Parts: structure tokens; sequence; C-alpha cells
């Protein structure tokens, strides 16, 4: 998807 | 009363002009405290040479890894990470600052400039900031990535600081 992680980015 | 940084950013080694970013510590002293000093290196590290790393056209510019430069990595200036301050501030519109993170209460040094409202963040990341001038820097960088998020040129923050 349009997430903003740091380190496992999802969908 | 609030500070006010800057970050000068290259695409392969060729200049695309300065950002300056308000940072709003009348609503997120912490969180605020934590960029500014990332920019002024003043505790021993922090942002400088350090790279966008993940920019989504429409979406936002994500950086902030100086640690592991990939992503994984980054830390803030109360450790690894620090908690979620609050949710006061919502995600407008483009040229908001926002924290990255992995999950509640994981907010370290990684961060993105938005290109677009990016609502659906609201009440999961801490918003702290937004662009004052710069913006047209902001989207050159954006030119920069793709949908998978990977960039076409190496994004760099060859310089940062402290202008209040």
């Amino acid at each position: 998807x349009l997430l903003v992680t740091a380190g496992l980015v999802l969908a | 009363g609030n500070p006010l940084v800057y970050l000068d950013v290259d695409a392969n080694g060729k200049p695309l002009g300065r950002v300056v970013l308000e940072l709003k510590a009348d609503v997120v002293p912490k969180t605020a405290e934590n960029f500014r000093a990332l920019c002024t290196g003043e505790k021993g590290f922090g942002y400088k040479g350090s790279t966008f790393h993940r920019v989504i056209p429409s979406f936002m510019c994500q950086a902030g890894d100086f640690t592991n430069h990939n992503g994984t990595g980054g830390k803030s200036i109360y450790g690894s990470r620090f908690p979620d301050e609050n949710f006061t501030l919502k995600h407008v519109g483009p040229g908001v600052l926002s924290m990255a993170n992995a999950g509640p209460n994981t907010n370290g040094s990684q961060f993105f400039i938005c290109t677009i409202k990016t609502d659906w963040l609201d009440g999961k990341h801490v918003v702290f900031g937004h662009v004052i001038e710069g913006m047209d820097v902001v989207k050159k960088i954006e030119s920069f990535g793709s949908k998978s998020g990977r960039t076409s040129k190496k994004i760099v923050i060859t310089d940062c600081g402290q202008l209040s």
C-alpha cells in the first residue's frame, strides 16, 4: 500500500 | 519561536538546492528536538551525508537512516527508539514532515516529507513540522523516485543544520 515503515516495508 | 532547520540535497553529486523545515516544538517538543539535533550533529551523529533511500512519486520522500542507509536503521538522540509523543498534528497536505516508524513507539531517525495529503497516516505517525521553503527541491527529489520507491540517482543530504 502507501506506508512509511523502517525495516519491513508493507503493501 | 519554533526551530528552523535546512537540508541541502544532491543527486549523483549535483546540487538540487535547499529545503527549509519548521519544527513544531510548540506541539511536539521532544520530537522536534530530536530532529533539530540530528540536523546539527551536536550529539556526535546525525543526518549529514545520508540519503533519501525511498522516494515514491505523489506520495512522499523518505530519509534519515544514517546508520544502515537502507531503511532498516537510524537512531534517535534518546536511543534506538522513543515513544510517540502525540498525534496532534495531522498529515494535511504536501510539505508535511513526519516520523517514519515500525509500529507504535518506534521513532528513531527516519522521516518523510509528504508530496500529497497522507491522512491515512494520522494517528500512526507523529507529524512534527513542515516545509517552509524549497518545496521545488522536494519536487526534484520526488522526480528521482519510482513507484517501487527505488531511486534512479543517489539522493544525498550533503549538508544540514539549524537556521534558528
